[PDB]
DNA sequence: TGCCGTTACAATGTAACAGTGG
DNA sequence: CCACTGTTACATTGTAACGGCA
């Protein structure tokens, strides 16, 4: 469904496939994306949904599931 | 079919297309062997003044890949050749900056009409403002 | 203050453009990074010494390397074709492919019958050994021919 | 950071050749004293190899003359000498080549060799710029509200 | 000068352009006699993989009347090559029906704007009219 | 003036969608 | 169904005409 956006974009931003990401893991260390890569991921998410996410809320996406939690 | 198909013209178009593709380096032939491909290309070259035989050469040595591109290019060429008769049926080519084209294409996809129709609607609204200013 | 609001709107649209640039750039980076991970990036491509050099000099350096490659790859035809394709600025990945296309080719022509090093950079030593051996064989052959 | 940034490219190139040069050898270089120690090991290996290379060359010439006057057993030994001579011939060349790189390495890059990584300091200092920015905001806020 | 010029790239561009023109039948060389023209074209063909010598070839045998066309073609190639890196600097090409193009060009000539600027203004006025009504 | 960016075209080639009739 | 045709929306390259600038 609409989550297909996130679970697609994440992979396109991290080089992993759609099913590679696990909800329990964390982007910062368990996916290999460093600070710059995570900034790029969150900002691409911002672009895709034509919305805005301030720094404080944006910093709360270190886990895989959060990417949908704030979305839906 | 809206446009009359002329055999002695489309055959020449097809031959020219094959020659252009070959001289551009693409493998028009379906042959992987060098010798047969060279012979087929040479025969096609001999077929310059006999466009009628080009259809047979196509059916005999044409690469299976190129049928779709062939049927597309000659179809488009026929449309353009018949439209070039009158100005009011011609097309004009213009280049647009990425932001402008992005906005215009988004608007057209929103209204579900072609780019020319969207431009018509925009210029018509502007001309309606001008008309009511004039009255 | 309304003018300041309009200025903020201008800033927002500029931000939108910049964000689109960045996201497209990363989308491109995805596949090139995936393919370069066949030991290409480990130390070869990522010449981190260049991280502090403006693109103006990098363009000229790449241009000079291309000029050299034109002469070097004249004999080979598949490598020549790949080099030709790799000049398009809108298909960056092709450049990396050329590098792979080199190494792979440099791996095929190793003549592994008497050579083993998959990495061509280490095949130079075995090639030099081969030249030394062949020079000794040349001396022996010349003596035999004379007699 | 302006000073450190100007220091990063020279340092970064100097260490990159060291690691590449390190890969060429079986040891890890992490000190000026070690480099001299390995260089002498390199030089002493050079003198020994040339002594053996000259020794096998003497054996080859004697056997070549023996075959010239005239047998298969002589041919077999000559082939073995050629193999050993080639094996020892490349060893001298490689050791000489390794020394040349070391001499150039110490001639150019010895000024910044085995030094601190300025990238780490630049990362830390730049990190202080942002963490300093918080001090800008949290003191701008105080002056904005209390006034 | 806005775009930096690279010799090994523009020279390849020039060689490709001249080869294309020769294959199209254009007279590349200034020699009316066919023998000299063929010799010069063969020199160019075998001259591949060389900037420093294709430049000299152009200086020595290039047809005088094609200089301007080649110069402007290389200008356009340089600009397009450098602009094709980023999305926002690219150009989107479309085909407009002749009446629509005629009206749009009438407006652009009347107002002194370009087609891109004219379309931007028209879309902005449409949006403003929407906001007025809404 | 001559180079250099820039615009507005022209000509041709393709992919994708919409129609039409066998 | 299936194929063939018409049309639109691009890309790609080349060219002529303006206008800026040393
Ligand atoms: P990390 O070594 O990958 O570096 C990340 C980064 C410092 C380059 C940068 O992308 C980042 O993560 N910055 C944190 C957010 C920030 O500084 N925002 C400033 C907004 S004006």
């Amino acid at each position: 469904t609409i989550e297909e956006r996130v679970k697609k974009i994440i992979g396109e931003q991290l080089g992993v496939k759609q099913e590679e990401v696990t909800n329990n893991a964390s982007f910062v260390e368990d996916l290999g994306a460093d600070s710059l890569d995570t900034v790029e991921l969150v900002m691409a998410l911002e672009e895709e949904f034509d919305t805005e996410i301030p720094d404080e809320e944006a910093e709360k996406i270190t886990t895989v599931q959060a990417a949908i939690d704030y979305i839906n | 079919m809206k446009y009359q198909q002329l055999e002695n013209l489309e055959c020449g178009w097809k031959w020219a297309y094959l020659i252009r593709k070959h001289q551009e380096g693409e493998p028009i032939t379906k042959y992987i062997e060098n010798s047969a491909a060279h012979a087929a290309v040479d025969k096609l070259i001999k077929l310059e003044s006999e466009p009628v035989r080009v259809l047979e050469w196509i059916e005999q040595h044409m690469n299976p890949d190129l049928f779709n591109r062939m049927k597309q290019t000659i179809r488009a060429r026929r449309k353009r050749h018949f439209n070039a008769e009158h100005q009011h049926t011609r097309k004009k080519s213009i280049d647009l900056d990425f932001p402008v084209w992005h906005r215009l294409s988004a608007l057209s996809q929103r209204r579900g009409n072609t780019l020319s129709e969207t431009i018509v609607q925009l210029i018509e609204d502007a001309e309606r403002k001008e008309k009511y200013a004039n009255q | 203050m309304e003018n300041v609001q309009k200025k903020l709107r201008k800033l927002e649209r500029d931000y939108y453009q910049i964000r689109e640039q960045v996201v497209s750039a990363k989308a491109g980076w995805c596949a090139v990074m995936r393919m370069v991970k066949d030991n290409g990036v480990e130390r070869r491509l990522h010449r981190r010494e260049l991280a502090y050099m403006e693109g103006g000099a990098l363009r000229s350096m790449s241009d000079k390397a291309l000029g050299a490659l034109r002469l070097a790859v004249a004999d080979n035809e598949h490598l020549r074709d790949a080099l030709r394709l790799s000049e398009d600025p809108k298909r960056p990945e092709r450049k990396v492919q050329f590098f792979i296309a080199v190494y792979q080719h440099l791996r095929e022509r190793i003549r592994q019958d008497i050579i083993r090093t998959d990495d061509p950079v280490d095949a130079i030593e075995q090639m030099e050994i081969e030249l030394a051996r062949l020079t000794e064989e040349l001396t022996a052959r010349e003596q035999k021919l004379a007699i | 950071i302006q000073s450190l940034t100007a220091r990063a490219p020279v340092w970064l190139a100097a260490q990159d050749t060291l690691n590449q040069l390190c890969e060429q050898s079986g040891e890890t270089l992490a000190s000026s004293n070690d480099v001299t120690e390995y260089m002498q090991q390199l030089l002493e290996r050079e003198r020994e190899a040339t002594v053996e290379r000259d020794e096998v060359a003497a054996q080859k010439r004697e056997l070549e003359k023996q075959i010239e006057r005239l047998l298969e057993a002589l041919n077999l030994e000559r082939d073995a000498l050629a193999e050993r001579y080639a094996t020892l011939s490349f060893d001298v060349q490689k050791i000489q080549r390794a020394h040349q790189a070391f001499s150039q390495f110490v001639g150019k890059h010895l000024s910044v060799a085995f030094d601190t990584d300025p990238e780490a300091e630049i990362r830390e200092l730049r990190q202080r710029h942002t963490e300093l920015e918080r001090e800008v905001s949290r003191f701008e806020d105080q002056t904005q509200q209390q006034r």
